Order: C-alpha cells, then sequence, then structure tokens
RNA sequence: UGAAGAGUUUGAUCAUGGCUCAGAUUGAACGCUGGCGGCAGGCCUAACACAUGCAAGUCGAACGGUAACAGGAAGAAGCUUGCUUCUUUGCUGACGAGUGGCGGACGGGUGAGUAAUGUCUGGGAAACUGCCUGAUGGAGGGGGAUAACUACUGGAAACGGUAGCUAAUACCGCAUAACGUCGCAAGACCAAAGAGGGGGACCUUCGGGCCUCUUGCCAUCGGAUGUGCCCAGAUGGGAUUAGCUAGUAGGUGGGGUAACGGCUCACCUAGGCGACGAUCCCUAGCUGGUCUGAGAGGAUGACCAGCCACACUGGAACUGAGACACGGUCCAGACUCCUACGGGAGGCAGCAGUGGGGAAUAUUGCACAAUGGGCGCAAGCCUGAUGCAGCCAUGCCGCGUGUAUGAAGAAGGCCUUCGGGUUGUAAAGUACUUUCAGCGGGGAGGAAGGGAGUAAAGUUAAUACCUUUGCUCAUUGACGUUACCCGCAGAAGAAGCACCGGCUAACUCCGUGCCAGCAGCCGCGGUAAUACGGAGGGUGCAAGCGUUAAUCGGAAUUACUGGGCGUAAAGCGCACGCAGGCGGUUUGUUAAGUCAGAUGUGAAAUCCCCGGGCUCAACCUGGGAACUGCAUCUGAUACUGGC
C-alpha cells in the first residue's frame, strides 16, 4: 500500500518534513511545519511514554515509503558481516533503486520515483526492474527506457536535484538519463531526521 | 536388464533430465546404482551445461548394462 | 479385451491332470527303489534307480521342479544307493 | 551476530501458586471487502455408495487362411469380332476375424488392519535370479490334437457351447548333448525352431533347391541386479491390568519350501515369559519432513521422496520374470441394474462427475502435440500413463487503484459564553501518466525422424538388409487469445476492515439515563459514558483486514539445558530388610562402557556454503557440507562393572 491520501497532515503531525509532495510550492515557506503551538500547554497532555521511539518508527518507514514488514526485514539482514544496525540500516534504505532514482534526479519525490521503477520505465545494468526495494550495489548502473526519457517531471525532477545536496557516491548523465554507483553511502555523511538514541532498539520496545 | 537411462527431472513447461544406471526392475528416478549426468535440453549455449560421465560409462557399458539409440546419443551434445 | 490372466486357470486345471500326476508318480518312484533295495542291495537298486534318474531330468526340462527339487531327487538317491556294502 | 514482559489475591507490601493477555499457525471454516500476475497445494470426513463413459495393447519380415478391396491365374458366350457380360480363384499386395509369441505386477489411488515379522538405521546365512551381460555346447527323425469356417444347440436374451476338418516359432516322444548330474575319478543322462531381406552360373511343374548377413530357438556355468529368510539398535497410553500360558517351553520322527524355522503334523517331555511391566485392552501410515522460539524444548507427520500394507465384505492361492493381483480366477455376502420373466452383468480408495457424510476442499476441461512404457527387427499401432489448461486471497512473493496544479483557505460538515479552530492541497477548476487491465495485428521455440535426396574411397553383389552426417520437401502444437514486439485507448474500470476509559498508539461532541447496547482484566450505562449507537477528527494494517474451538511462543508456571518437599504444595508415625540403586584400596586380567584412528554406510529432494537459470525469491538444479549415528578392523590402558 501507498496509503493513497493527503501528505501534508502527516509531516505537520510529526513537526518534520517528510519530503512528501515536495518540490515548487513546498520550497521556501509555507510548508507550516512547527507553526501551531496551540492555545494552553503543548497538548501533550498525557500522550504516550513509547511515543519515542514509537513515531521515529514511522517516520523512518514512511520518509522512505518502506512498509513494516519490509523493515523488519531489513533491521535482520543489517546485522551481517558485522554490518551494525546503527549503520548499514540507514544505508540499505538510502541505497534502494527507488532512492537511487530519486539521488539521481528523475523523480521530485520518493513516491514519484518509485512510480517509475513499478511502471516498468527503469533498468539496472541494461536489465528491466520493477522491484523498488532492489538493492544498488558499487558498480550498478541505472538508466531509464525511451519511452519515459523526455517525460515532463522527469525532467522537472531534474532542475530540482541540481538545488538538493550532492550524492557523492554516484555518478549520473541527464542526457541519456544514465548513472553509476561508486560507493556504499557512509554515515559520516548519510544523515537523517531521527534521534541518536532511538531505532536502535527496534522491535520488542 | 541394467540399462543406462533418461530420468524424469524438471518443472512444468522446463524439463531438465538426468541419466542414472538401473535394473528396470525400479521406478522412474529410484533405486539407482550411480548417476552418470544430466541433458538439460537448453543448457544455455554454454561448454558448463551438459554434463556426461563418459569414463563411468565406458566402464558400465560392455559387458555392461545396455545403451539405447536416445541415451547413445548425449555424446553429440557434449561432442566429444 | 482378452485380460489372458482370465486363461490360467483353465489351462493349470487341464494341464493338472498330467503335470499333478507325475508328482504321484514321482512321489511313487522313490517307493519303487526302497523296494529294489530290497529286491536287493547293488545287483537291484542301481539297475531300478536307472529307471527314475532319465524321468526326472525329463520332467525337470519342462519346467515346474527345476529349480532345486529335480537334482535334490537325484543327489538324495544317488547317496542311498553308495551307503550300500 | 538472536533472546520485551506484565497483570491478578490488600487498606497497603513481599513471596508462592494458578490463571490470563500482547506474537506466530493450518489442505481449514466463518464476516466484510477483494484487482494484475507468479509458485505450491486443493475430500482431512463415509475402509459410505456410484449414474454415464473411458482408463491395455501388439506382431502378416512365425502360421492356418480370407469377410471385404485391388491386381493376376482360368474358362463360357454375344457378333456388335472390339468392346463387354457371365462363371470360378489367397496366386499376390493387404488384412477382418482365427492360431501362436510377448505385454499388461509399466505406472496410479487409498491407510481399513498392524505399537508390528513395521518405518528409520546396521548386520547375518541356507536359496533362487526370466530379460540384460560373459564364456561354452546343440539343432536329425516320427506321430497326434485344434481355431477360424460350417451345420447343429442352451436362453427372451446377454454370453458362447458342440461336432466335422487342417497346420506350427502350439505339443510329446525317438535321437544327439557340457567344465552340468554324483563321485577320488573314468562316465551315463536330460533338450529344442527356424524365420527374414538380398542374390549369380546348374535344373525343374521356376509360390527353391543353394549362397549371405541379421535375429531367434534348446542347454551348462559365471557377473550384474533383485526376490525369499532371521537378527540387532531406535519405538503411543494404561499397574484402581500382577501374574500369564498348552505349539505356551524343550526333545524324537515324518512331510514341506528354491531355501530357513516347529514351518506343518503326529508323539514324548514341563518348561517358557513378569516389575527393564509379561498377560490383556484403547488409540495408530512411518520417516524424509512441517510449524513454533534465540535455541533447548514443545505440538505434529496431508501434499512431498522412499518404504510397508489395502482393492465393495471375505476365503483360496494360481499364472508369470514379477501380484500375496484398481481394470484377474472360483465364487460367496451385501447390493444395484436388466428380464412382461426362460437367468444374467458388475465392484471409481484410477480419470472425471454425482447421491450422502462435513464448517469444508476446485471442472464428467484440452490433447497422443512432447516424453516414458508395451508390441513390432522396422515403418507403425496402444496409452483418463502422461503433459497441460480451468477454478480458489488457501499460504507466500513482485505490482496497480493515479500523478501534476490549486485558498486570507471556498460551499458543506464537527468543536466552541460562538472569539476562533480543524477536516485541508484534501476538493472543484486546469494539466500530466498510460504501469496494470481492455483491444486489433505480427509471432518464435518447445518437433527429432521415417520416405526420397545425402555420406563413408560405407556394407555388399557398389543404391537390399545393416550403417553415418547436417540440411531440404511433405506430415507431426493440446497448452494458445503463448512469450515478446507495435499500435488503438482514456483517469478512465480499481479500497477495504479493525481500532481511539487505565494497561494502550488515537478522542471529542451528541443521544440513551442502569435501559438499550458492551467487556482481555480493572469493570461500563441514572444528565459531561472518553467502555453502547452515531458523528466529526485521529490510530493501525492493506487485497486484504478481522472473529473464533485449538496447537508453538510469552512458559524456567513441567523445569533435561532448568523445578519443588519446616509452613505456602509434596518427607512414609516407627523398626528390620529381600529384589533394585550406591560402595575404601594394592596388583594383574577381561574389554561391556569411554577416548583415539580407519574402511563401509548414513537414498534423492532440502537447510548451509556456492556455480547456473527468471529482477529478488518460490521452483528446476550443478557442485560442496552436515546428519556427532551404526557396523567392521585397530590403538590408548585410565576409570567403572566383572574375576
Amino acid at each position: 500500500a501507498r496509503y493513497l491520501g493527503p501528505k501534508l497532515k502527516l509531516s505537520r503531525r510529526e513537526g518534520t518534513d517528510l519530503f512528501l509532495k515536495s518540490g515548487v510550492r513546498a520550497i521556501d515557506t509555507k510548508c507550516k511545519i512547527e507553526q501551531a503551538p496551540g492555545q494552553h500547554g503543548a497538548r501533550k497532555p498525557r500522550l504516550s511514554d513509547y511515543g519515542v521511539q514509537l513515531r521515529e518508527k514511522q517516520k523512518v518507514r514512511r520518509i522512505y515509503g518502506v512498509l513494516e514488514r519490509q523493515f523488519r526485514n531489513y533491521y535482520k539482514e543489517a546485522a551481517r558481516l558485522k554490518g551494525n544496525t546503527g549503520e548499514n540500516l540507514l544505508a540499505l534504505l538510502e541505497g534502494r533503486l527507488d532512492n537511487v532514482v530519486y539521488r539521481m534526479g528523475f523523480g521530485a519525490t520518493r513516491a514519484e520515483a518509485r512510480q517509475l521503477v513499478s511502471h516498468k520505465a527503469i533498468m539496472v545494468n541494461g536489465r528491466v526492474v520493477n522491484i523498488a526495494s532492489y538493492q544498488v550495489s558499487p558498480n550498478d548502473v541505472v538508466s531509464i527506457r525511451e519511452k519515459a526519457k523526455k517525460q515532463s517531471r522527469v525532467k522537472a525532477a531534474l532542475e530540482l536535484a541540481e538545488q538538493r545536496e550532492k550524492p557523492t557516491w554516484l555518478e549520473v548523465d541527464a542526457g541519456k538519463m544514465e548513472g553509476t554507483f561508486k560507493r556504499k553511502p557512509e554515515r559520516s555523511d548519510l544523515s537523517a531526521d531521527i534521534n541518536e538514541h532511538l531505532i536502535v532498539e527496534l522491535y520488542s520496545k | 536388464m541394467v540399462t543406462i537411462r533418461l530420468a524424469r527431472h524438471g518443472a512444468k513447461k522446463r524439463p531438465f533430465y538426468q541419466v542414472v544406471v538401473a535394473d528396470s526392475r525400479n521406478a522412474r528416478n529410484g533405486r539407482f546404482i550411480e548417476r552418470v549426468g544430466f541433458f538439460n535440453p537448453i543448457a544455455s549455449e554454454k561448454e558448463e551445461g551438459t554434463r556426461l560421465d563418459l569414463d563411468r560409462i565406458a566402464h558400465w557399458v560392455g559387458q555392461g548394462a545396455t545403451i539405447s539409440d536416445r541415451v547413445a546419443a548425449l555424446i553429440k551434445e557434449v561432442n566429444k | 479385451n482378452i485380460k489372458s490372466a482370465k486363461k490360467r486357470a483353465i489351462q493349470s486345471e487341464k494341464a493338472r491332470k498330467h503335470n499333478a500326476s507325475r508328482r504321484s508318480m514321482m512321489r511313487t518312484f522313490i517307493k519303487k527303489v526302497y523296494a529294489a533295495i530290497e529286491a536287493g542291495d547293488k545287483a537291484a537298486a542301481q539297475k531300478a534307480f536307472n529307471e527314475m534318474q532319465p524321468i526326472v531330468d525329463r520332467q525337470a526340462a519342462k519346467g515346474l521342479i527345476h529349480k532345486n527339487k529335480a537334482a535334490r531327487h537325484k543327489a538324495n538317491l544317488t547317496a542311498q544307493i553308495n551307503k550300500l556294502a
């Protein structure tokens, strides 16, 4: 599922921008995040003792568009070869084909990037791939199919990608819409909207 | 009759086949003396596709087990 | 269509009238050889055993008692004429 | 590179002992909702019963022959003397049925029985072993049956019975016969079939004398592989079953089987088996496997691979290489069906529907296309084997239902001493995006080969037979609307269900007023119900979401890893003691047990490593590993038992 409902009401409830429906009217003010302080008290009357990590667990899911059962499986595979769930977990999410199509700039949102992958428009090493959870490795070449290379939103997404922070671990050419992974993303750069004592005891908590 | 024969192995619309030595006598792919190869009708157009233990077959024929037209033709796929 | 198993009991009873009849004849032949030992001794027994020898092989030539019992009968009685003093 | 705990005894608190919830799950069932595709699995119940049709054949290159087709062979006539008719005929291509050889125990379905002579796993001795494969021998002679056909005949028939007649690769004798028989050994004895394609000189009544290769036939003795047999280690409950037994326990003599044993009989002997549970009774496919958790451990063995048993209910075993015979025999029982009435067919726990049983489990689908087996020397024929569709959120996995734009923020809704807030970029309005589905066209490969061409200085008598290559002609596709490509198509056809007093995520207002309707526990509802029903807003997961009778986790609260006995719950009121458990120490020796080393084995799938094939993976696999086991050989010589 993709939730398919109104988006900005989620980011406002998390006091954090989730990049949902981002671009154009969503850059430079009028997103209104953390600007409604209420008429009396913090509206935490109450509220739940486990609210952290519980809302942080929805945040880290919703901000990549990743579902519980797959996120729990990421937390299990991330431990292999001494990978550490405090490091490899985030680098696996950033290494997704739907995030790589978003970081190469062909989608303005991770949803828009996913909707290029599933709609049979994306290739990895010349082979067509429709799996948004495909893990891109330090030798993979990612590109678009000829039927989609001239689409309006794809060209508009590249006009936003050049204003976004540069992902130094990859290469891309916009005239062919073809790029290559050169390094795995690293925690010394890869930084997220999550607190440092949270999601390090994920599940059973 | 001990025979060198092709055994039922594969998937729906994707047959693979193995070759074994057995008295027949015995049922389908079971209770065989030893395995000697696999066919793979596709073999992905590669030399690491299709294998046959031509030297163990040479000790099992003679003066040994029988080999019929379609199984004596497996050597033509490895060529040989 | 056919089912030739449906013929095999009739083909067995029609043959039984000789193939089991000769089992009674062979059980009797042992009696004729022991009766030739009392008729008697080395100058009757080995002459009379040679009436039985070819009939046992001539029955075994058709199957029925061929696996061991035909040679068993010949060996059993060869040992009984060899026992004579 | 893995492993939440908590609640509940009170006015409070610490213990203990039960009980309970938050997570996984099924061949399931139930509720609401439900698309594209893929991989599996799909009567668990009545071992209840089956309509209507099938599921097993083949050889004319063994043979008697011929209902038909077609060509020869032979006669009689017309006179129209060149065109036809009549009366015969396996001689021959071919083949209906008949004789004769081989196949059907290939390969499926089902656990009723059995706590086992049974699965898993390891051994042993007394036997047989068709076809395959290896070596060594053999092929003269005589005689009698019989089908088809036809004439008779039982019965209303179904279904075939009889007689006359005739042949063998059908049958028996008379011959010949090995390293077989038995013995130290000489040696005696037991058997049977030719057939086919090709082909010259000589000869005929020219439907073979005779040459040549192939393949059979009869026998002896080995391998290869199975089949029969007995053991060992492994093993559901019950002691408010404690004794049980008469082929039970041992001997003597027959018979039996390929072989063994009491195996089966007849007689002598009285033993044999028991607390390591005999005896008896209830329940029961087993293991590869499956689910659960960090694992141990627990609950359990559909499908799957292998093995053992079963064929409506029951007996006997026979055939054959093989059945303790799904589509067999002699039938019997319970039955269904037929009979206008004199006796007759049969067993879906095959493939499919259906009556019944059930909360419940998919279509009387398509096809001899591919493959195997069977017959055939081969062309070829048989195949509900098999190979594929069809249906189902029943489990698992990849993926749609749009996306872009758009407000001092609309109308409408909810909350509010009515200020204001919130649904909300959500909507409308305007543009993208045709993924999936829909729809027309193009369209693989899965299909090789026989006949012909070929090709080896083939075989030979240079196109038989036999034998070889890659291709062509013509024939061989159920799946199928294949896969895949190209276009026509327009937001168009596409979203649920549960939850929001405390534990416990998200919560307020209305109505009801102890009523109605709720509840995992504390407990809800009498005028603020965060507990019912609604409403507006949130929480959760999503083609799924949920509710239950239950199993695994939480559960160390069944306690081995790993429980407890002063009272909370269990230590016998006491004395002695057989059978059991346990026992100092110096030496040797036994090797049951331990530890060490090998050779066999531990089926294939499959975990885990790892190479291919579809993106990942389910699946098909190619190579590895493990399965600490068990046996058979061999060391160490320490401890335990033994002496």
